[PDB]
Parts: structure tokens; C-alpha cells; sequence
DNA sequence: ATATTGTGCAAAATGACAAAG
RNA sequence: CUAAGAGUAC
DNA sequence: CTTTGTCATTTTGCAGGTACTCTTATTCAATAT
């Protein structure tokens, strides 16, 4: 306050993190993903090859013709426009987002790319060395090569830069978040994939059986190369007991497992000693030599690097290889094949050599027992591959398959002498149909679900979806929640099915790195003193530090300290990019630096000496908390001061989970920095007792993600509850955007009257619940009231219904295109007349008018067509009674949902990307709760409707107050939701004194101050009440725990659920009845359905529900043969089996359908099921 | 249904709403809860089905 | 959306007393429970009606018609 | 003809079956079928 | 196991399930459209054409 | 057995064909199938 | 109806609009009506008719409905006023250019039926203050007097 | 201008292979 | 219509 | 000389039950009649 070097309070975080969310916002990791794709990854998969040489040789049967020509394309500088769209007339116009999900159609920018055609020639004079000239014919001539779907809100978005005024003029709800695309008009988000992290050695113990005990294996890849995947292992064969203990490799494209040493004397290293030196770089580690002395005598037989070479080219895979050249053939497999990541180049063998060392190194420190098995759940060890790297290498392939086509083309024109053209070059279908399928079905190629339909149910189940990673699914256990997981992923958010631990959920202050160039850092490295790896000797450097980078160690350091500490100042003042992780491993003598994609990591407060006071305290203090309200006031004249400025000052710090190994945390500043009567309401709490930390939480509530951050009181709950209601929580009916009105989505649901909560979180007024709310405030007494409300029932207040509570919108769009089956054969849009139409519906007709569409405000039920539509036949034809040359058209209009009924919102006419006209038809309609809906706590108290009592049937208190919902009390002490008894309390409070309670999770807010605060109001401290039987008037004799509670009401409603079925459609093929109930299907009678009526002994049940009423099939069959081949005229009363040729051994049974497509699919696959009507053999 | 008491002969009521509705007691060999689960129903269609459906 | 016409446990009438509220909060400075109390909602039920209300219509406002007449 | 609402403009149009549909005061091409003409009964419950 | 172990059947209804402490133990509550939806064939009998005959 | 299942019935020479109802119609796969087989069929016996 | 609101929304919203019912006695319930539909010994017809000629938000009131059927010298159909400014409950909001026109017909009916029926809002209903008839059994910790605050009844009656 | 054709158990089975007569 | 995929309820 | 038991590979078939909703897509492109 008064000082501005104050330290700050734990109510000051607060600030700090709304900095944040004002500069990051809630979807950074999608936008900034695409945009470091879009900016830089395109370029560069452009530049990366894409240089199409065609070298005609001269072919010169005489010398008159003794040129070579060359032709050759490169592709230049990219270009990516705004989005917009062609037409059907052919005008090309900007596309906004709010016309592209109206239209159906993408919003994509084109891509143009500069081609330079050169060609050059040579004289072909045999012997000497060609040169080739340029002919002067430099053509350049941009050229388009496709469409790339944008994002939106992304930086080449129109909406980017668009203030509230103008997104509200565009017709795009300010709320909106963006990170998603437009496909088709389908908005379409792409979950996060889960991965292990590339150039990371890791060592594994195997099992038992294996010859193979310890296996170190590094998953080696480059990015900035042909991003191929080769797996190097290095595995150690025998078991403990076993004498022969000899490591041996598996490079690439070989098919043996190579002895290292042999390797070793490859690379170029030929003294035993040099290769020891190598591996191990301790003299007095005398075990890893006696442990390593095996492989050398394996490899006594060969003492050369020629030598070894050729070992390993006789090995070779390619068997393609004359003797001579295996040499070369090996050097090239080590050049390029082996260990990738650390270079393609030659000249590096020694740093190859090194770096196998090293990996031969970590497998005996395994195999001795001096360092556990890599984990592999380790968080550190992961990446996520957000939108930006998927698209990239989908685009990498998707290009270089155009590329491809376009080399082929060249060359097949210049063999047959055809002129070239550009624009019959380039086919853009290419590169727009694969974005567009891949994008449009999950199925990422030519993996599934990488990218899914937008959750648009409710604002926070948007923010949840947009925040998505899933791991495709070894000997690990990815399920649990791992300690790594902790303030990057949700501890209590995941599905209960199959997915569980599997789905995951960022935290709200959780980012991705997007990936920076690492040469400045290797430039750094090197002018701070890091030792090259080429003249590094261990024997001289033993005390030395080993620095890798991305996996590649680049060499050793002498003075790590130091060099951790430039480091650290580079990083906090901005010269490094925040995003890099550094660690330093002090018992490993090792410093990793990681700058690559896909690291998920948080901020935290830098925690400083502070000599000043004496004691350790945090770098930020009251004045920049009081910059930082001052410019939040301002948005809502001074210098601004953002989240980058506390970045830049280095005040916050960026860790990742690698680099949180080796830091301590604080969990509060203000009870753990200073150096050391309780209110027993209070939790308890531990000191630590340890004063040397080097970072503090901004605050542990931010552990949680999207969905847990609305539970009220989320520590005084079991934490399967946490979890249930994170998942609930998407389920819950609110407003999801505030521009529904203009959207033609399929399905919407609206609350009448969205409330926000009683008891709210500190951390949901980022989330925007209180100005987008998905639930109300009802009165809830937890009562034993009728006995309607046991095991999970609710009893609702039917007043209160009738007055509004939980009342919802539900729109639905229907579409419908007309299409061109032909050059002349389109659709059309018309009211289809009995007289001249084909396999008209049921439904009535009358309600449309004559363009083939019903209008807003006309009343609709089920079966009634809304929309229609004609489609040509060819005429002249006679059947059915009455087909006549006039029925020319046969109807494909849409009726209306069969269950469903409604008024007609809102119908929309427009043309597609074709230039054929189509429709949208919305209907309304209101869903009033009722018994057997379902409504939930924000504790996982989920439960439908049992029963309504009017308001003069519910129990009443003194004051008149009656409950809007009754709970059963038995709800309460098994599932241990303390924290709903809680958030009940403090809701009455802040209702009685207009306050709102503060139910975040870590704080020091205790059931004593709000039972304190209760009585003083003039209420019983625990929220009893002493309430009246509504049937008599009578005191009940136990008081009721009574309050306001926040309830969701869910998507699950009865009235989407009741379904029954008589007789109905049958199935064409097994002749069974149809699947589903919007089909008018039939219940499956399952296997262990059968079984329980076995094991009832009903016989005749289980007969007839298989056979009356699913199918039953009368077949003819012959006594001589059992075969169902018996010709039977039933009208002539005549039967015959051909090939046995009899007329009078027939017989008929009853079986079931699939039971006849059974027998003859075994006949149709030559066997015979012979049945026969008596016993030939006895029992 | 895990076992022969999930699957029962029960005599039919009928009501006006839109769930089905069973007795408290039935609940535990079902297993079932209120909480949102649904029940099938079948109907038998003759003397013989329906009689030893009453009776076993 | 808009304020509600009644409480709905009780069913006092308090779409009429928005308007009041807010000019309470902001030309009075008055904090939301005595301007709740002055309005005349003393049980809980009508308080959490008009305290907890989130008045969406103005955003819905803001959006162009779509019928101009 | 038929009456529609341009989706930009809210301008007025009456349409036949042959008439493109686009706006012929600005060329938006999208329209919104007008209100039906016949009475709506909404009980007030 | 899809078709003959186990198949789809007619006659059959499914929906959400609620408890009631006013139903018998061997009792269920149909909703009233469930019960307008499954039928049962009874055989004319001169015992029940004029309840039979009722109904039509 | 002598009369139902004799060893060199193990190798097929006549192929039955399933009537429709077994592969009912967008032909089915196993039409498609079968198109293959009597192609391949009629293209070795012009060969021979 | 060209507002932000949905049409079955207003109307529930008009349906809760509390009316005049001093003379109630003297209308006739709908079902027992000669009439086909409604007609003026059982109804009464209001009219709301809103434009948004402002370029402010303009605020459609209770106070705007019109009486249009003849009510006979009755004392019914009036929407009730209570605050002081004089507009009644906040039926809608428009933007300009939007507009509302709307016919309502009012019938008498009971709180069973539905609640907007219902003119009774909460009842405060007590007896034997101090309990000693014991039909409660006062849950407590450390001692029930001290915890269980006393109703402002207990004055009336011997502690 | 359009039809036609270029995954992790874990039991069972099996094969290779040092010792035995 | 068919198929594939995704999300979800108990 | 052929067993003979014996390990180390190869197959190889499976992986709860019901139920709901929505979305996309049905071989691309070149050649010849
Ligand atoms: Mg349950
Ligand atoms: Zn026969
Ligand atoms: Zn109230
Ligand atoms: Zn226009
Ligand atoms: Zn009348």
C-alpha cells in the first residue's frame, strides 16, 4: 500500500492472475500454436526440398544433339490471404464466420506460392565434367496452390482485431473464445495429442524370461529435417546369474544387433582404452569395466575402423551392395541413419561416438543398480502436439504428395514433348481436399478424433472441449494420476468410461510451448565457456557438466553454476524466450536446456534473498500489484503494465515439469516465507520447517482446470465427487453463447433465468460463469419429507415451476440441400402434390407453402414435413396401382422429429459453394422440468425428479419459506459431500446479507465464521430450521437443515428417453427389428438376458421372445437331405427337392430368420447343416 | 443383470407420467438407483409365457 | 435473461423492483443488502431472487435486429 | 410472392420461385422467410 | 451372438425409473403412452367379448 | 465319414452361389466377391 | 414480436403479470361458459402494443397493457402498481426499431390450476413459541436455549 | 463430355537342439 | 440406406 | 544312429452389458469413345 517494497499478501495474487488471464486468455495455447504455424512452419515446409530437378539427359544418338537439359522449379516466399470465397457466378468476396457457419461453408484463406521455373544446359561431350548455364528464361508469378482453413480469432482472422462493438456487428458473440475452425459450417476443434518426447534416452528393465535385462533406447528425430522417426536400443543380454553379459546395438536398416564395440571402432575408434573412455568416465569405477570387458572381448576380433565397417556393411539389410563399397554403404547408414537428431552432416563421428557412450553409460548405471528405471508416465517426458504441429505435418505430407504430382507431370510432358502449363501443373484439389477431410472426420491422414464437433451445450463445456489433450493408447500405467501432473493437467477432471486418466485437462494457467529456434542458445553456450564436445578428453574434464540441448549434447561446462546463473538472468529479462526450460541435475553433473514444442508448463513467483529483510521473500511487492490494479482500472492515464511486464522484470517465471524437479515450491507466500493461540476452526497446516526456497504458487487453486474451478468448496469433498461433477458440469444447461438467436446450430438448450452462484469462486470470474450461468438458485431442505426422494430422487416444488424455475429454450435446426444428380436433374424446393409425386409422407403437407418451406411462428408436431423437396425421375413407368407417367418426381422432403414438437423459430434460404439453393428450419420449442429429469449439485449429487408437491403440500418454516427441491438426507454420509452442506450454509448467509461467499477452495474460510455470521442474521448457527408438516400444520419433530443451493439442470431429460415398440420397421436383412429409438427400433434381448430366463426355467418366455417376437421363419426341408433346398408352390400345394427327387418326404419347421441366413451362409461356404426330425442314435 | 433376481415378474400399474415406477424394497436385487438409470420392460404375449412368467 | 416476474419459492412480485435495485447500487451507493432490505425483500428466497439475477437481455440488445422496421 | 428479410440489410423482398435469392439492395445471399400472417395462440402458463 | 444368442424384440419398452413407497413390492408403474403402445393379444372368449368389445 | 464328408471334398470345384436374401442390395460385398471370382474364373479359362 | 425475447417466453412472463381481482366473484370461469372461445362474462381481452422508436432501449412496462373488452363496471383486470415510479413489472426491453403487438385474454382461475393464480405470496404461520406442547425435539451441541434463537411470538405467551 | 480401370496376455503348437542309449 | 468415427448415460 | 525331453520361439484368439446423440463419406484421375 503506503510502501511500495511491502511484500504482498495472499489476497494480492489475485491481481497477478488477472493480469494473466487478461493477456493470455483462457484458449493462448490453440491461437498461439496456429499462429507460430501459420508465421513460420509453412515457410519452412515450403523451403524444406520442394526444388524439382529434371535433368533430360542429351540421349544423343549423334553429336548434333549433344545438350543435357535441366529443368527446375523452386518454390519461393508463401502467401496467405484473408479468408474468403468463390461462387457460383464466380465473384470472389471476403468470408466472415457468421456466413460460413450459416452457408455450410469453409472458412479458409487461399495459399499462393512464388515459383521460379529456371532451366539450364550443358554440353554433353562424354568424359568431361558438365556445366550448365542459365538460358536467360527466369520466369517468376504467384500461383495458387490451395485452401488453409483459419482458425478463428487467430492473428490472419478478421476477427482478431475486432472490438466488442464491431463483434457485435458482425453478429459474433464477444464471449466467443476462438481457437477453433470452420469446416463445412461445422465448428471443429482439435484435441491436443499426448506423445513421448523425442531425443530422450531412456532405460528399462525387462522381464524375466528375456535375454535381455536393461534395454536403453532414445527415440531420435529432427525438425527441422525429413522428420522421420529411427529408434536406436542398445541392450545388455544375460540375466544377473549369467556370465556372458554383452551389449550390443540396433542401428537402423540392419538386422542384427551389432556389438557397441564394433560400432565403436566404426565411428573411428580403435584403442579399447579410447572406447572405455568413452562409455565410462571414472578410472576408479572398476565395476562398469568388469561389467563392460565382455564387449571388448567380444570385439577383440577386429582392430580396425575398416575392419568394422565392413562387419557391419555384411550385416547390411540392403544386400544391394557390391564387397568394395559396404565400406561406404556403412558409412552412409552411420551418417544418416544413425543418431539423426544430432546431425546429418559428416565429420561428427566423434560426437556420435560420445553420445552412444553416453547411452551405454546409462544402461550400466541401470544394469549396477545405481539409478531406478525411467519412469514413463513422468509429465516431463510428454509433449502435446497442439493444432500447430498436427496441421504441420499434415501439410508436409499433404504438400509433398503435390509436389510429387507436379514432378510427374513435368517429366511426363517432357517425354511426350507436350508444352507446360502452371495452372495443369499445380492441382490445388490436393492440398484443399486433405486439409478439409482431415479437418472435417477425425481421422488424421492421407489416428482418429484428432479434431471433433465444438461442444457447444454450455460456455464452461466449450471452455473444457477447447482445452482437450488426449493420449492414444506398453508397460506403463498412463491412467493414474501422476505427481508430475500436479498445476499442468486437472487432478479431478476426466470421463468415468473408458477414458479415464487417459483424457486430460489443462489447468488454468497451464501453457504449451510453441518452440524457438535453438542456435542463440548454442551461440550462448559457447561464448560463456561451453567446452566443444570434439576436443572434450574425460580424463582431464572428470568434474565436468554435461549440457545437452533438445537431446543433443553439445558439450561440457567446468563452472556450471555460473553458466546457470547467466542463463537464469538471459531467460528473466527476456533475452532468452521464456518458454525455454533449463535444469541442472547437480548429482548427475548434468544441464539440459529444452526449447521444442509441445512443453506443457506454469507460472510461478521468483523467490529471491532479499537482503534488504534479511530472509528469503518474493521478487514482486505492493507496488506492482498496485500497477497492475491501476491499469486492470484503466481498461475497465498511466503506463500500462501487463503480464509480460511482470515477465520481462523477471518477477514470474515459466516451469515446466523437467525443470520442477529441481526448484522448491511454496505453497502460500505468506505463512512459508517469514521465519517462525489457533483458531482450532481452522485446517492444519505444516511450516515445512525448510527455508530455501526458489519459487512460490501464485495460488493452489489454480492447480484445478475449467470445470473443477466452479465446484464450491472443492477441498471439503471426496474427490470422486470432484470428479463426477466436473464431468456433470458439461452437461449443464445455461447459456452457452450470447449470439444463439443468429446461430442455426442442431441442437441449443437455454435456461429461462440463469442465475449466478450464491457461493462462487475466486477463479470463475475468469471463466466468465457469472455473466454466462448454468444453473439457479433453488431452496433446498435435506429432508426424510414423503419418502419420494430415496436413493438420489428429488422432490421439486411445483409452484416454484410454475413460476419459472428450470424452465428451458430448445431449438433445433434441420437442413437441407437441393442437389444435382445430373447436369439438368436438380432438386426443388416445392410444396409435392399426391396427384404427381412419389412416396409422399404420412405427414401432412398443408403447412407448408409454395416454396417448399413452413413459416416462422406456424405451430409443428411430430411426422409434419417442414421442408419440401422433389427429385426428377425417369417416366413412363407402371406398378404399384397407381404409378403413372405423371409421377415424375419422388419426394425427399424432411418431416419433423417423430417425438418432437415445436413452433418454428426461424427458417434461413441460401446457396451453397455449388450455387444450389438450401435451407435451415429452426423450431422452438419449451421444456418445463417433470418427473424423471435430472438435476445436480455442483458436488456430484446428481438425481431426477421422484415427485411435485404443490406449495401448499411442502413443509413450510415459521417465516412461510417453503423448499424449491427436497433432498434425501441418506445422500449425505456415504458419499461424504461436506462440501454441499457447506456451500448450502454460506449461501444462506450471503442471501441474507447480500454478500457473495467466497467458497474457493484453499482458503481460510471455516464453518465456525459462517455459523457465527448465521446466527448473528437471527438464524440457528448450523442452518436448521424448524418446519411444519404441509399436510397438517404440525411441528415436525426434527428441525430440517434448510438453504439456497446452486443446482444444474442436465441434457437428460425422460421425455428423450421413454421409447416403446409394438411392431414396427424390421431390419432388411436378418429381418430383425431396427436399432434405435429414433428409428421406432427394438430393446436388444441380450446373451445374459436369456441367461437369467434359463436360469428361471421359463422355457416358453424364452422361446417366444426369440422367436414370436423377433422372427420367426417357416422353411421347407426334405427328409432325405436336411437341406433347406425344397422348391415349395403353396398356392399348387406342391413341393420337391431337386437331386433327390422326391415330392412327398417334405416337412416344415419353424426357426428363426438368422438361424435360415445362418445355414445358408454355411452351405455358401460348403458345409452342410443337415436338419433332421428324428433321432437316429439313442440318448 | 448380473443374475436371475435382475430380471422379474412384476404386475402392471398404470400411471401418468413418463417413468416406470417400482417399489423401494425391489431395488436392491435390481440395483438400482434414481439417479437417472432406466428399466426394460417386456410384455409376454400368451397364455403359457404370461402364466409361467406369474408363476416362476 | 431478464428479471423474473416472481420469486419462485415464494412468489412475491419482483420484476418490479430491477430498476430500483440498480438505481440503489449506483446513484445511491448503496451495498446489494440494504438496498434489498429498502426494496422490501426480507426473506432470503426474494433476496437471492433479485440478488443473483444476471441481466443477459442487454447483451441480446446489442445485436442488430434481424426484422428492422 | 413470397416475402423474405434480407439477413444484413432487414430490407423487405417478395421472391419467385425463378428469382435468385440475394438481396437486391446490397446482394447478401442470405434471407429469412418472413412471419406467417396467421394467428399464434401461446398459453400463458 | 448378435443375431440368435441374442436379438432385438418387439413388444418391449424402456425408460427412466422412480421410485414410489405407495406401490405394492410385485408392482411397476407404466407411464400410460407405454401402456398405449404395448399391447397383448387376448383370444375372444365368450368370458370377455363385452370387455373385448368395450375396448375396440 | 463316407457318406457326409469325404476328404477330396475339402477341395472345392463348384462353388454354390447364396440367393439373394443372403447378400440383399449398392450391391453387397459378398456380390462383389462373387463378380471377382466369376473374372477370375472366365480370365484363367480363356487363357487355358 | 421482433424482439431478443421468445414468444412463449413473454407469454409466461404476461401470465405471471399480477391483476385487479377485487370483483372476481362476479366473473365466470372459462369451462363453465356459454361462449365458444371467450367472450366478456368470463374474460377480460388486454392489449400490448410496443415500438422501439428510441434510440435508448425502450422499457415495455405492466403499465402499457390496455383493457379492450367492456368490463362491465367490474373492478377487475387492472394490473396492480406498487412502486413508486409508477411502472409495473419489467415486461420486455427493446432495441430501436424493434416492435411487440400482442392480445391477451385473462380468465379467473385457482393457484392448483397454476401459480400465477395464486394472490397469497408467503404465509408466516406459528404456534407455541416456547415448546411446551414438545413437538419438537431441539437438536443442539452444547445446550438447545442457548442455541436456538427465540421467536419474536415468545413475547406473547408465559416463558 | 462421361464411363472405366489402375496389443498384451497366455495357452497351445512347433521347431531347434544338446544329452542319452 | 449402409459404413466408420466421436461424444455420452447407468 | 535315432530318440528324448527341453526350452525358445511362433501362432493366435480375446478382450462387460444395455442405451442415446451427431458427423461424414461413399476411389481420383487419365483416357478413349
Ligand atoms: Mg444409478
Ligand atoms: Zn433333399
Ligand atoms: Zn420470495
Ligand atoms: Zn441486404
Ligand atoms: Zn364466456
Amino acid at each position: 500500500f503506503e510502501d511500495e517494497s511491502a511484500p504482498i499478501t495472499a489476497e494480492d495474487s489475485w491481481a497477478v492472475i488477472s493480469a494473466f488471464f487478461r493477456e493470455k486468455g483462457l484458449v493462448s495455447q490453440q491461437l498461439d500454436s496456429f499462429n507460430q504455424f501459420v508465421d513460420y512452419t509453412l515457410q519452412d515446409i515450403i523451403c524444406e526440398d520442394s526444388t524439382l530437378i529434371l535433368e533430360q539427359l542429351a540421349q544423343h544418338t549423334t553429336e548434333s544433339d549433344n545438350i543435357s537439359r535441366k529443368y527446375e522449379i523452386s518454390f519461393g516466399k508463401i502467401y496467405v490471404t484473408k479468408p474468403m470465397v468463390n461462387e457460383s457466378d464466380g465473384v470472389t468476396h471476403a468470408l466472415y464466420p457468421q456466413e460460413a457457419r450459416l452457408r455450410n461453408l469453409t472458412y479458409s484463406s487461399g495459399l499462393f506460392v512464388d515459383v521460379k521455373k529456371r532451366t539450364y544446359e550443358a554440353i554433353d561431350v562424354p568424359g568431361r565434367e558438365l556445366k550448365y548455364e542459365l538460358i536467360a528464361e527466369e520466369s517468376e508469378g504467384k500461383v495458387f496452390i490451395g485452401r488453409l482453413p483459419i482458425m478463428l480469432r487467430s492473428k490472419n482472422c478478421y476477427l482478431s482485431e475486432a472490438t466488442e462493438s464491431d463483434l457485435y456487428k458482425l453478429k459474433e458473440c464477444p464471449f466467443d473464445m476462438g481457437g477453433y475452425f470452420i469446416i463445412n459450417g461445422s465448428e471443429k476443434v482439435l484435441i491436443a495429442q499426448e506423445r513421448s518426447a523425442g531425443n530422450i534416452v531412456q532405460v528399462f528393465k525387462k522381464a524375466a524370461p528375456s535375454p535381455i535385462s536393461h534395454v536403453a533406447e532414445i527415440r531420435s528425430a529432427l525438425e527441422k529435417g525429413s522428420r522421420f522417426i529411427s529408434t536406436l536400443q542398445v541392450k545388455l543380454y544375460g540375466r544377473e546369474g549369467s556370465s556372458a553379459r554383452t551389449i550390443k546395438a540396433t542401428l537402423p536398416y540392419i538386422k542384427q544387433d551389432i556389438p557397441i564395440v564394433i560400432i565403436f571402432r566404426a565411428l573411428g575408434i580403435i584403442p579399447d582404452g579410447e572406447i572405455l573412455e568413452h562409455i565410462c568416465y571414472d578410472v576408479n569405477d572398476w565395476q562398469m569395466l568388469e561389467m563392460l570387458k565382455p564387449c571388448v572381448e567380444d570385439g577383440f576380433v577386429i582392430q580396425d575402423r575398416e575392419t568394422a565397417l565392413d562387419f557391419i556393411g555384411r550385416r547390411g539389410t540392403a544386400l544391394g551392395i557390391k564387397k568394395e563399397k559396404r565400406i561406404q554403404y556403412a558409412k552412409d547408414i552411420l551418417q544418416k541413419e544413425f543418431l539423426p537428431h544430432i546431425t546429418q552432416l559428416e565429420g561428427f563421428e566423434s560426437r556420435k561416438a560420445f553420445f552412444l557412450g553416453y547411452m551405454i553409460n546409462r544402461l550400466l548405471l541401470c544394469a549396477l543398480d545405481r539409478k531406478d528405471q525411467d519412469d514413463r508416465d513422468h509429465f516431463g517426458k510428454k509433449r502435446l502436439d497442439l493444432a500447430g504441429p498436427l496441421l504441420a505435418q499434415l501439410f508436409k505430407t499433404l504438400f509433398k504428395k503435390l509436389t510429387k504430382d507436379i514432378f510427374r507431370y513435368m517429366q511426363r510432358t517432357v517425354e511426350e514433348a507436350h508444352d507446360f502449363n502452371m495452372k495443369l501443373a499445380i492441382n490445388a484439389k490436393t492440398i484443399t481436399s486433405g486439409l478439409k477431410y482431415a479437418l472435417a472426420t477425425g481421422n488424421w491422414g492421407e489416428r482418429a478424433g484428432v479434431s471433433q464437433v465444438l461442444n457447444r451445450y454450455t460456455y464452461s463445456s466449450t471452455l473444457s472441449h477447447l482445452r482437450r489433450t488426449n493420449t492414444p493408447i506398453k508397460l506403463a500405467k498412463p491412467r493414474q494420476l501422476h505427481n508430475t501432473h500436479w498445476g499442468l493437467v486437472c487432478p479431478a477432471e476426466t470421463p468415468e468410461g473408458q477414458a479415464c486418466g487417459l483424457v486430460k485437462n489443462l489447468s488454468l494457467m497451464s501453457c504449451i510451448s510453441v518452440g524457438t529456434d535453438p542456435m542463440p542458445i548454442i551461440t550462448f553456450l559457447s561464448e560463456w565457456g561451453m567446452e566443444p564436445l570434439e576436443d572434450y578428453v574425460p580424463h582431464q574434464s572428470p568434474d565436468a557438466t554435461r549440457v545437452f540441448v533438445n537431446g543433443v549434447w553439445h558439450g561440457v561446462h567446468r563452472n556450471p553454476a555460473r553458466l546457470m546463473e547467466t542463463l537464469r538472468t538471459l531467460r528473466r529479462k527476456g533475452d532468452i524466450n521464456p518458454e525455454v526450460s533449463m535444469i541442472r541435475d547437480i548429482r548427475e553433473k548434468e544441464l539440459k536446456i529444452f526449447t521444442d514444442a509441445g512443453r506443457v508448463y506454469r507460472p510461478l513467483f521468483i523467490v529471491e534473498d532479499d537482503e534488504s529483510l534479511g530472509h528469503k521473500e518474493l521478487k514482486v511487492r505492493k507496488g506492482h500489484i498496485a500497477k497492475l490494479m491501476a491499469t486492470e482500472y484503466q481498461d475497465i492515464d498511466v503506463e500500462e503494465y501487463t503480464w509480460s511486464s511482470l515477465l520481462n522484470e523477471g518477477l514470474v517465471e515459466y516451469i515446466d515439469a523437467e525443470e520442477e524437479e529441481s526448484i522448491l515450491i511454496a505453497m502460500q507466500p505468506e505463512d512459508l516465507e517469514p521465519a517462525e493461540d489457533v483458531d482450532p476452526a481452522k485446517r492444519i497446516r505444516v511450516s515445512h520447517h525448510a527455508t530455501t526456497f526458489t519459487h512460490c504458487e501464485i495460488h493452489p487453486s489454480m492447480i484445478l482446470g475449467v470445470a473443477a474451478s466452479i465446484i464450491p468448496f472443492p477441498d471439503h469433498n471426496q474427490s470422486p465427487r470432484n470428479t463426477y461433477q466436473s464431468a456433470m458440469g458439461k452437461q449443464a444447461m445455461g447459456v452457452f453463447l450470447t449470439n444463439y438467436n443468429v446461430r442455426m446450430d442442431t441442437m441449443a438448450n437455454i435456461l429461462y433465468y440463469p442465475q449466478k452462484p450464491l457461493g462462487t469462486t475466486r477463479a470463475m470470474e475468469y471463466l466468465k460463469f457469472r455473466e454466462l450461468p448454468a444453473g439457479q438458485n433453488a431452496i433446498v431442505a435435506i429432508a426424510c419429507y414423503s419418502g419420494y426422494n430415496q436413493e438420489d430422487s428429488m422432490i421439486m416444488n411445483q409452484s416454484s415451476i410454475d413460476r419459472g424455475l428450470f424452465r428451458s429454450l430448445f431449438f433445433r435446426s434441420y437442413m437441407d440441400q437441393e442437389k444435382k444428380y445430373g447436369m439438368s436433374i436438380t432438386e426443388t424446393f416445392e410444396k409435392p402434390q399426391r396427384t404427381n409425386t412419389l412416396r409422399m409422407k404420412h405427414g401432412t403437407y398443408d403447412k407448408l407453402d409454395d416454396d417448399g418451406l413452413i413459416a416462422p411462428g406456424v405451430r409443428v408436431s411430430g411426422e409434419d414435413v417442414i421442408i419440401g423437396k422433389t427429385t426428377p425421375i425417369s417416366p413412363d413407368e407402371e406398378e404399384l396401382g397407381q404409378r403413372t407417367a405423371y409421377h415424375s418426381k419422388r419426394d425427399a422432403s424432411t418431416p419433423l422429429r417423430s417425438t418432437e414438437n415445436g413452433i418454428v423459430d426461424q427458417v434461413l434460404v441460401t446457396t451453397n459453394q455449388d450455387g444450389l439453393k438450401f435451407v435451415k428450419v429452426r423450431v422452438r420449442t419449451t421444456k418445463i422440468p417433470q418427473i424423471g429429469d435430472k438435476f445436480a449439485s455442483r458436488h456430484g449429487q446428481k438425481g431426477t425428479i421422484g415427485i411435485t408437491y404443490r406449495r401448499e403440500d411442502m413443509p413450510f418454516t415459521a417465516e412461510g419459506i417453503v423448499p424449491d427441491l427436497i433432498i434425501n438426507p441418506h445422500a449425505i454420509p456415504s458419499r461424504m459431500t461436506v462440501a454441499h452442506l457447506i456451500e448450502c450454509l454460506l449461501s444462506k448467509v450471503a442471501a441474507l446479507s447480500g454478500n457473495e461467499g467466497d467458497a474457493s477452495p484453499f482458503t481460510d474460510i471455516t464453518v465456525e465464521g459462517i455459523s457465527k455470521l448465521l446466527r448473528e442474521h437471527g438464524y440457528q448457527s448450523r442452518g436448521f430450521e424448524v418446519m411444519y408438516n404441509g399436510h397438517t400444520g404440525k411441528k415436525l419433530m426434527a428441525q430440517i437443515f434448510f438453504g439456497p443451493t446452486y443446482y444444474q439442470r442436465l441434457r437428460h431429460m425422460v421425455d428423450d428417453k421413454i421409447h416403446a415398440r409394438a411392431r414396427g420397421p424390421m431390419q432388411v436383412l436378418t429381418r430383425q427389428p431396427v436399432e434405435g429409438r429414433s428409428r421406432d427400433g427394438g430393446l436388444r434381448f441380450g446373451e445374459m438376458e436369456r441367461d437369467c430366463m434359463i436360469a428361471h426355467g421359463a422355457a416358453s418366455f424364452l422361446k417366444e421372445r426369440l422367436m414370436e417376437a423377433s422372427d420367426a421363419f417357416r422353411v421347407h426341408i426334405c427328409g432325405i437331405c436336411g437341406l433347406m433346398t425344397v422348391i415349395a408352390k403353396l398356392n399348387h400345394n406342391q413341393f420337391e427337392c431337386k437331386g433327390c427327387d422326391n415330392k412327398i418326404d417334405i416337412y416344415q419347421i419353424h426357426i428363426p430368420y438368422a438361424a435360415k441366413l445362418l445355414f445358408q451362409e454355411l452351405m455358401a461356404m460348403n458345409i452342410t447343416p443337415r436338419l433332421y426330425t428324428d433321432r437316429s442314435r439313442d440318448f | 443383470s448380473l443374475h436371475k433376481m435382475s430380471m422379474m415378474a412384476h404386475r402392471v400399474k398404470v400411471i401418468p407420467y413418463s417413468t416406470f415406477r417400482l417399489n423401494l424394497s425391489v431395488t436392491s436385487p435390481y440395483n438400482a438407483d434414481f439417479d437417472g438409470d432406466e428399466m426394460n420392460l417386456h410384455v409376454p404375449q400368451s397364455e403359457e409365457t404370461r402364466a409361467e412368467l406369474s408363476q416362476l | 435473461m431478464i428479471v423474473p416476474v416472481r420469486c419462485f419459492s415464494c412468489g412475491k412480485v419482483v420484476g418490479d423492483k430491477w430498476e430500483s435495485y440498480l438505481n440503489l447500487l449506483q446513484e445511491d451507493e448503496l451495498d446489494e443488502g440494504t438496498a434489498l432490505s429498502r426494496l422490501g425483500l426480507k426473506r432470503y428466497c426474494c433476496r437471492r431472487m433479485i440478488l443473483t439475477h444476471v441481466d443477459l437481455i442487454e447483451k441480446f440488445l446489442r445485436y442488430n435486429p434481424l426484422e428492422k422496421r | 410472392t413470397l416475402k423474405y428479410i434480407c439477413a444484413e440489410c432487414s430490407s423487405k423482398l417478395s421472391l419467385s420461385r425463378t428469382d435468385a435469392v440475394r438481396c437486391k439492395d446490397c446482394g447478401h445471399r442470405i434471407l429469412l422467410k418472413a412471419r406467417t400472417k396467421r394467428l399464434v395462440q401461446f398459453e400463458a402458463r | 451372438r448378435g443375431n440368435l444368442m441374442g436379438k432385438r424384440v418387439d413388444f418391449s419398452a424402456r425408460t427412466v425409473i422412480s421410485g414410489d413407497p405407495n406401490l405394492e413390492l410385485d408392482q411397476v408403474g407404466v407411464p400410460k403412452s407405454i401402456a398405449k403402445t404395448l399391447t397383448y393379444p387376448e383370444v375372444v372368449t365368450p368370458y370377455n367379448i363385452d370387455r373385448l368389445t368395450q375396448l375396440v | 465319414n463316407e457318406v457326409f464328408s469325404r476328404p477330396e471334398w475339402m477341395i472345392l470345384t463348384c462353388l454354390p452361389v447364396p440367393p439373394p436374401p443372403v447378400r440383399p442390395s449398392g450391391e453387397d460385398d459378398l456380390t462383389f466377391k462373387l463378380a471377382d471370382i466369376l473374372k477370375a474364373n472366365i480370365s484363367l479359362e480363356t487363357l487355358e | 414480436n421482433t424482439t431478443v425475447l421468445a414468444d412463449e417466453f413473454i407469454a409466461h412472463r404476461l401470465g405471471l403479470i399480477p391483476l385487479q381481482s377485487m370483483d372476481i366473484e362476479q366473473l365466470e370461469y372459462s369451462r363453465d361458459c356459454f361462449c365458444e372461445d371467450h367472450c366478456d362474462k368470463c374474460s377480460v381481452v388486454l392489449t400490448l402494443q410496443a415500438f422501439g422508436e428510441s434510440e435508448s432501449t425502450t422499457n415495455v412496462y405492466s403499465k402499457d397493457l390496455v383493457i379492450v373488452s367492456n368490463l362491465m363496471g367490474r373492478n377487475i383486470g387492472h394490473p396492480i402498481i406498487q412502486d413508486k415510479e409508477g411502472n409495473g413489472v419489467l415486461i420486455c426491453k427493446l432495441r430501436k426499431g424493434q416492435e411487440l403487438k400482442l392480445t391477451c385474454v385473462a380468465k379467473k382461475g385457482i393457484a392448483k390450476e397454476h401459480a400465477k393464480w395464486g394472490p397469497a405470496a408467503a404465509i408466516e404461520f406459528e404456534y407455541d413459541p416456547w415448546n411446551k406442547l414438545k413437538h419438537t425435539d431441539y437438536w443442539y451441541e452444547q445446550d438447545s436455549a442457548k442455541e436456538w434463537p427465540q421467536s419474536k411470538n415468545c413475547e406473547y405467551e408465559d416463558p
